[PDB]
């Protein structure tokens, strides 16, 4: 039980962890979304970040 | 009338040469004061306010 408890707590510790990984209200690493996309030239071109879940 | 003894327009376009000179040493002066780019929002709005909020 002891050992199941921590395992609990740390399961926790991950998940508050990984949903405050927010810049600007947008997070490669909640879910949210499935990619960000930048500004690369001045023509419009794209700098392609995917998103990465953890 | 490349004699005229009312106006001169060399006079006008130094003027307006030197004040547009002076507005862009008001906004390099800002920047050296304050230590940063957009400090206020005139300078800019929307990163101003993205700024604030995080």
């Amino acid at each position: 039980n002891a050992l199941k408890s921590d395992f609990d707590s740390l399961r926790d510790q991950i998940e508050k962890a990984a949903t405050s990984a927010k810049f600007n209200g947008v997070s490669i690493a909640d879910g949210s979304t499935t990619k960000l996309t930048f500004l690369a030239n001045s023509d419009g071109s794209g700098f392609t970040v995917n998103a990465k879940t953890i | 009338a490349l004699n005229s003894i009312n106006t001169n327009a060399g006079a006008m376009i130094a003027l307006q040469n030197l004040n547009g000179t002076n507005s862009e040493l008001t906004t390099v002066q800002q920047r050296i004061n304050t230590g940063k780019k957009i400090a206020s929002a005139k300078d800019n709005g929307a990163i101003w306010a993205t700024a604030k909020n995080q």
